[PDB]
């Protein structure tokens, strides 16, 4: 619930804990899908941008998997849909390219 | 002095369950699912409209006037395992799976082997999917006990306590405590060399 963590994670994510993106989707999904409230509140700077990174770097790796698995794609498609409802042009497009 | 079992396997199930056709696969599948799921010998299943015969005629399903059964049993069991599969393939999540698949004796005997089966192929898949199980909550506790049996049947089964050394110890040994209660009760077989010498 701590904006800070959200924060933390989408940094570490990108650069020095790189070696975990697979797991770390789905440590975000869950983050976002349970406290709602982070969908209301100001963020940290550059937080958008750093998810931006990590979903499109991670379905140019795995898009067949996310294609034919519906739990992968329900997982993604709610990192996108927060960056859609903050107004991503990347994060959209992302969409449009995976449906 | 062994045999292939997982080619002799796929033989037989292509060459005499689906041949070429997608429908006699699917109406087999439905078939056995309905039988173990109603607790039924003779059942009437939705199939396309020449299917049964067709399968009747190669001897694999039988008829009588109450309705139509499955001729082997090895047959209803790999049939079973399969339609696991699937339902593993199309999930959401891991509870709605547990609440698609049902509840009855034969399911968890098919679960306990596709499990089993998993595990010796090294699909490194089924290792969150576990571990998932074992730390989580809200499932059913018999499904977690037909996991741990299929664990300590397995030759993989030392690795495992490696793994999960603190969740064993700690939480009052209640964990360690039930897998001594599984171990005594399914892991044993029957002696027939100890017969024979008794006569």
């Amino acid at each position: 619930h701590c904006p800070s963590t959200l924060y933390s994670l989408a940094k570490s994510l990108n650069n020095i804990a790189s070696c975990y993106l697979n797991q770390g989707i789905t440590w975000l999904s869950e983050i976002l899908s349970v406290n709602k409230k982070l969908w209301e509140k100001k963020l940290e700077n550059d937080t958008v941008y750093y998810l931006e990174c990590l979903v499109r770097r991670y379905i140019n790796n795995e898009r067949e998997r996310i294609r034919r698995t519906k739990q992968l794609k329900q997982e993604v498609l709610v990192i996108l849909d927060f960056l859609v409802e903050k107004g991503s042009v990347v994060g959209y497009m992302s969409r449009e390219n995976i449906l | 002095e062994s045999i292939d079992y997982v080619s002799f396997k796929e033989k037989l199930w292509n060459k005499i369950i689906v041949k070429n056709k997608p429908s006699r696969e699917q109406c087999f599948l439905a078939t056995a699912f309905q039988r173990a799921s109603e607790g039924q010998f003779f059942v009437s299943p939705a199939c396309d409209t020449g299917i049964l015969d067709e399968l009747v005629k190669d001897g694999i399903v039988g008829y009588e006037a109450a309705g139509y059964f499955i001729t082997h049993d090895i047959y209803e069991e790999w049939a079973l395992e399969k339609k696991i599969s699937v339902d593993y393939i199309r999930k959401a999540n891991n509870n709605e799976f547990f609440e698609k698949i049902g509840e009855s004796l034969p399911v968890r005997r098919s679960f306990r082997n596709w499990i089993s089966e998993r595990l010796l192929l090294d699909d490194q898949s089924i290792k969150p999917f576990i571990a998932e199980i074992v730390c989580g909550e809200g499932i059913s506790n018999f499904w977690k006990d037909e996991l741990w049996v299929a664990v300590l049947l397995s030759d993989n089964s030392s690795i495992f306590f490696n793994y999960f050394k603190r969740y064993l110890l700690s939480s009052d040994q209640n964990l360690l405590k039930r897998l001594t209660f599984l171990l005594r009760l399914a892991c044993k077989d029957v002696d027939y060399d100890l017969l024979k010498q008794l006569g």
